[PDB]
RNA sequence: AGGUAGAUUACCUGACGUUCCCAUCUGUGUGAACAUAAUGGUACUGAUCAGGCUCUAAGCAUCUUUACUUCCGUGUUCGGAUGGGAACGGGUGUAUCCUACUUGAUAUGAACCUACC
RNA sequence: GGGGUGUCAGAAAAGUUACCACAGGGAUAACUGGCUUGUGGCAGCCAAGCGCUCAUAGCGACGUUGCUUUUUGAUCCUUCGAUGUCGGCUCUUCCUAUCCAUUUCAAGCAGAAUUGAAAAAAGGUAUGAUUGUUCACCAUUUAAUAGGGAACGUGAGCUGGGU
RNA sequence: GGCGGCACAUCUGUUACAAGAUAACGCAGGUGUCCAAAGAUGAACUCAAUGAGGACAGAAACCUCAUGUAGAAUAUAAGGG
RNA sequence: UUCCACCUGAAUAUUCCCUUAGGAAGGUCAAAGUAUUAAUAGUAUUGAUUGGUAAAGAUAAUGAUUAGGUGUAACAUCUUGUCAAACUAUGAAUAAACAAAGAAGAAUUCUCAGUGUUAAAUACACUUCAGGAAUUUAAAUAUAAACAUACUUUGAAUCGGCCAAGUCUGGUAAGCAGGACUGGCGAUGCGGGAUGAACCGAACGUCGAGAUAAAGUGCCAAAAAGAAACAUAACGAGUACCACAAAAGGUAUUCAUUCAUAUUGACAAUAGGACAAGGAAUGUGUAACAACUCACCUAUCGAAUGAAUGAGUCCUGAAAAUGGAUGGCAUUAUAAUUUCUUAACUGAUACUCGACCGUU
């Protein structure tokens, strides 16, 4: 009871109905990994530039 | 050149544009490949490029003038009818007596039996 | 116990010559490659004929040998000892396989073992050369024809307009002779050239 | 039927070009690497520490992240039937700026130089340059006339045939 | 005869060869490649470097951070300028190349304008102690790595006499106390080498051994009237006065052109020439 | 012109001979001390009586090599396409892409920072 | 972390049924048929030599080209809710690569007896000992006692010796 | 089908078609280990081979110079470095 | 395994399994439900690359291999002939992955902060090219794309496949076994190939009229007349896949090329000689000398002759079993084969136009 062991054949047209999704730009502009520093920078002017924002919300 | 085997093409003449477009000529409004009847549809749709008669439309198209491109994709694709197609069979090149490739100014004799 | 002709004409797979991988190979029937005059000079022979192979196919060595032993015996016996030089252009570097079947047997499980030797040949490709004097070209026209009824396939003779075994045809050799370019080596030429350092 | 190893079939991929053994240029470890940057993945197997996979040799992709000894390169790999994002972090010696952009650049430039003293020219009042024309596949070429003065003919036929034996 | 010469056109044909300056063994790119890789996410940043090179007559001390154009000299002091500060003999001394050192710190720090607060030591008592420069207020020194070439870092070697100058220049170079003429006995033997006192013992030394031998080494030394004891003190005012005005200091060369290349106009006529001349 | 550090890594290499050295570099003298080894040959240090002998560098050669260009040659091979030809084997025509080896001509380095002449 | 599952994503596991049984399978073997033709069989081309001299009356080495399905292989397309599986007896028909008889040509054809080949398949091609035998090998007789096919012709035709 | 083999977990070159993937009981081989150093680092040196010399010493013992792109070595199969 | 019409419509890869007649993850598919949407490409062009296949090479590295010079069998050295799936310097075609302006369509000027790098920074890095304000601005290859594009959820069936080939491997080979790319059949009818799952044309709602495709035009069978040739005294030829034929031989025939004799006289034939001209005189032949005859030379006679090579066609090679298959009849300066000429013709459910039904 041999059988065919393996084919390509219909594979590129099955692959090609709904073509190769593409990955969203959201999936490019991912963080986690980044140098630690940078990281560490960004977020301390994150940290400023939101505390400036909220006081001026308290003022107003 | 890669879809010779399919097609068959030729440059055409005036006469062959005119006619074209006065007996297949047919223009996508709305979704809708509402066939030519008047001037008034035609400067509906492709008034903006500076067209708003059936004869710009055949001299844009004749001369390749500047709004080419956009005069050309509303003009739906002309169904024709048929005609003896070959001296041999579309299974060879025209220039070995067959059917497809490039014509030339010969493509105008195909055209003439098939408007 | 050699199988018929027709099983092993077509070119078939990659060439498997005879290496560190294929071993067991058996010796080739034919060892002699250059016979006749083998060192006479280029300007004593200066015919040149060729049997040209219009197939794509294997040549076993057996039927290389047997073409070479008539062409050896019917120019001796035409042309003498140093009246010609025949060299065969074709080696066999191709081993093919026999798969040898002897119900106390497998039936498709195995792979060949070596068999004997061809050369994979391609049309147009040049098989045998010969050179002789001008008197002795009837000699090789006609033990080639003969020679060609051992080989398989369609082969045809063809009379070079070329010197014995040069690339330059029989007046350009004349003339390269007289000026200087061409210098003896026994059985062949040199060419001289105007490169490297000058003598003193 | 091949193996499963990590360098299955690399005996001519991760051979070193002729006559190119040995140590590298300086300018690999000392060209400066941005994020967004074009850069191409070529596995240099004189250095095993870091190898990429054989699979990213030969693509280009873009900078990521800059480390101090390596630089994040994120490349687009076919799967099944949809493309996935790969992040990987390889030392400066298995990447190369990549040329992608060499001629886009300079249009870039190009049509800023003239955007520039078009700011110029509007403070004098004169006319504003245009911007350099696009790029078009070639073109028809225009009737031109030839002149017969410096012309000459030569007759082309199908040739007798000479057999080269 | 038998020949077997392996030079053969298929010997060049593979043949690959080396690096420029490695084939002239001059540098150790194995090396050199870790001295002069940046840290990739400070970019473009300079990796400064010293550079101290020992020739048969001076001391050559220069300060470089490499680039793909090419490696770029910050600042360099020599010792053949030496004499100006009073050293006039003995230019490659271990004496001579501490004060090429010094020189070289003093030099650059005036060049950044930091010469005012990072001053490192200045007197000979402690001249044989290891001193670091350290912070500043918050101003750190300005820091550089030593690149000693193709030489042995032996003990007592000079390479490390310059980079012990440059750390009492001001200038901060990491290494060790393990190579300097100390590195056993204490500061006074490492001391007395950087002033010259090894110098000026051997002059004695020979006096009092051999007259014709003392003027064969140092003879020179008796011309300038140089006495063994005027050794010591006059490496004190070398580094006073290099401490003063190191700002470096200020025509047309006489140009000697060599051969000259053939054009392929001669070039063609000698062939013909020597051709002509066999007929 | 020379020296240091280089980047390109043979147009930079290899063999045969030639040309200067005024500074520089090199070769050169010595072994007391740091340090070194079986050996002051190397590496190390102290020095300056001699020298262009070598190195380095500049140039020479119908020089090997290497590097560009033509040619090789639209010849090898190749993507697309017959109810095209052939009993096979293999090989057209059409719309296209088009190497390599060889040979011949030219070249034998360009170029960055610092110092000194 | 280690102890380990090697059938390596990891049950704890010996045979034999000819006394056998069930669900199924032409997904798969034993017979025919079909593709192939190595092997078996038959036929050619060349011509080194054999044949007292003489390559070809008769042969034909070294090579090389085909045909056949009367051997045995190779495969697994049909048949597993079954195509009765060997031989012999009986009987008809077909092929020719002709054993005899008829007509011819050639010979190393004097006659006789033979040998090679062409036309030709309308007619003939036996009796027995041993063996189930196909085959084989013997004893005869004959003008000759040729080779094969038809589901390896032929079991609601026999027989049942073989299996 | 059984007997054989393991193509059952696995690595290298090739078949394999210059991205990736990639068959056969296709081809040539390999693994179930070995290492307190054969791991880490620093320094010094240059290997195989050949030519010419040196008491025994010779084709092979050790010493010296020159040439030497790796033709050696790198635990192992093969391929890379 | 039980009613109808309508719409969409597959599969044989990959991973794991005591797995191999079966399952689960996953791919293909349907139905529902969304989003104004940094969310288009089985394409080409231009630009910078990647690769080591075809090819190529072989005193270019590894390995194999024939011979010839020169110098000191051997070794060097210069040549020569032929090679590699597990050799390679070089290296295509076809390809792979980039870019051609989305922190949301550019750019510039001014102002400018937090951290850190830095010797220190006003350099540099990240922070919506932190942020903020003015000015300018819709430009940046071709083509196509709003019933576009991006999908989300839930779920079916399937993972025995088979065929073709300007492809490959094992095998002598197979309507054999196994693969790479694509198109098919399966799931598919229609026109043609007489017949046929896969070939060719072309894919289908019910119809009318026309131009067509493959392919055909003596009759069966709708439709063609003319032109030239190589064939055809034979079951020769006659619609690819396809249902077969080879080496070889022929004073069979047609065309082409090359050489020689070709006339003032070749070859064929007739006569004399054969000692302008004759070989110890060629064969027959006399025991041998002799005679006839041959090569050869004269005489006679007045248009081509002789040899080689190549390409077509024909004949031989060519033998199997029920009677039979260019499909049959039949054709034979064709109603066969090859090529043409003629604004000749026939013909599909495909194309054009029109009428009607349904889906969107």
């Amino acid at each position: 009871s041999k059988d065919k062991n393996r084919s390509s054949h219909n594979q590129s047209h099955k692959a090609h109905r709904n073509g190769f999704y593409k990955p969203k730009k959201s999936a490019y502009m991912s963080t986690k990994g980044m140098n630690v520093q940078v990281l560490k920078n960004t977020k301390a002017q994150r940290k400023f530039a939101l505390a400036k924002k909220l006081e001026a919300k308290k003022a107003a | 050149r890669l879809v010779d085997p399919y097609v068959t093409y030729g440059y055409p003449t005036l006469e062959t544009v005119q006619k074209l477009i006065y007996k297949r000529g047919a223009l996508k409004i709305n979704g809708n490949r509402m066939p030519i009847t008047s001037n008034c549809m035609i400067k509906k749709a492709l008034g903006d490029k500076d067209v708003v008669c059936v004869d710009d439309l055949v001299h844009e198209i004749y001369t390749v003038g500047k709004h080419f491109k956009e005069v050309n994709n509303k003009l739906a694709p002309f169904k024709l009818n048929g005609a003896k197609i070959a001296e041999k069979n579309k299974k060879i090149h025209f220039i070995l007596g067959g059917g497809f490739g490039n014509r030339e100014l010969l493509i105008n004799k195909l055209l003439a039996n098939m408007i | 116990g050699r199988r018929p002709g027709r099983c092993y004409r077509l070119v078939r797979g990659h060439p498997y010559p005879k290496s560190k991988y294929c071993r067991g190979v058996p010796d080739p029937r034919i060892k002699l490659f250059d016979i006749g005059n083998r060192s006479a000079p280029c300007d004593d022979f200066p015919c040149c004929v060729h049997i040209v192979g219009l197939e794509r196919e294997n040549i076993s060595s057996e039927a290389m040998e047997a073409a070479r032993i008539s062409i050896n015996k019917n120019m001796l016996k035409y042309a003498g000892k140093d009246g010609f030089h025949v060299r065969i252009r074709i080696h066999p570097f191709h081993v093919l396989r026999i798969n040898k079947m002897l119900l106390q047997t497998g039936m498709r499980g195995a792979w060949g073992k070596s068999y004997g030797s061809c050369a994979r040949v391609k049309v147009g490709q040049v098989l045998i050369s010969g050179r002789c004097k001008e008197q002795h070209l009837p000699a090789m026209i006609k033990s080639f024809r003969l020679a060609c009824y051992k080989f398989a396939g369609r082969q045809k003779l063809v009379i070079s307009n070329k010197w014995g075994f040069t690339k330059y045809t029989k007046e350009e050799y004349q003339q390269l002779k007289k000026d200087g370019k061409i210098i003896a080596d026994g059985c062949y030429f040199k060419l001289a050239t105007t490169k490297g350092p000058l003598p003193k | 039927p091949l193996s499963n190893g990590r360098n299955r079939r690399t005996r001519k991929l991760f051979k070193r070009p002729f006559r190119g053994h040995g140590l590298s240029n300086t300018s690999t470890i000392l060209h400066t690497y941005k994020v967004g940057d074009y850069v191409t993945i070529l596995c240099n197997s004189s250095i095993q520490h870091g190898l990429p996979y054989k699979a990213f040799h030969g693509k280009t992709g873009r900078v990521w992240n800059v480390n101090p000894h390596a630089i994040g390169v994120m490349v687009n790999k076919k799967v099944n039937n949809r493309i996935v994002v790969k992040r990987l972090h390889i030392s400066p010696e298995h990447i190369k700026p990549s040329g992608c952009q060499k001629d886009f650049l300079e249009r870039k430039a190009a049509v800023a130089a003239i955007r520039k003293q078009n700011i110029q020219l509007k403070k004098e009042g004169k006319p504003l340059l245009p911007l350099p024309a696009k790029r078009l596949p070639k073109q028809p070429r225009p009737a031109e006339l030839i002149k017969g003065a410096d012309i000459k003919f030569t007759t082309v036929a199908p040739l007798k045939f000479e057999e080269l034996y | 005869g038998f020949l077997k010469v392996i030079k053969n056109r298929a010997y060049f044909k593979k043949y690959q060869t080396q690096f420029r300056r490695r084939r002239e063994g001059k540098t150790d790119y194995y090396a050199r490649r870790k001295m002069i890789f940046q840290d990739k996410d400070k970019f473009k940043t300079p990796k400064y470097r010293v550079v101290v090179r020992i020739t048969n007559k001076t001391v050559i001390a220069q300060i470089a951070y490499s680039e793909i154009i090419g490696d770029k000299i910050l600042c360099a002091a020599y010792s053949h300028e030496l004499p100006r500060y009073g050293v006039k003999l003995g230019l490659t001394n271990y004496a001579a190349a501490y004060c090429t050192g010094l020189l070289l710190a003093r030099r650059l720090l005036q060049k950044l304008g930091m010469d005012k607060q990072f001053v490192g030591v200045s007197d000979a008592a402690k001249l044989g102690e290891d001193y670091t420069p350290e912070e500043v207020d918050e101003r750190r020194p300005f820091k550089c790595i030593l690149d000693v070439g193709l030489a042995r870092t032996t003990t007592g070697s000079k390479v490390f006499a310059v980079l012990k100058g440059m750390c009492d220049g001001g200038v901060y170079v990491p290494h060790s106390a393990t190579r300097f003429a100390g590195a056993g006995e204490n500061e006074e033997a490492l001391r007395s080498r950087i002033l010259g006192g090894h110098v000026a013992a051997y002059m004695k030394y020979l006096s009092g051994e051999d007259a014709d031998l003392y003027k064969k080494q140092f003879g020179r030394f008796i011309a300038a009237g140089i006495a063994p004891e005027a050794l010591e003190n006059i490496y004190i005012e070398a580094h006073k006065k290099i401490r003063e005005n190191p700002a470096a200091e200020k025509k047309e060369h006489k140009k000697y052109p060599t051969s000259k290349k053939l054009t392929l106009e001669q070039r063609k006529a000698a062939i013909q020439a020597k051709l002509a001349k066999l007929a």
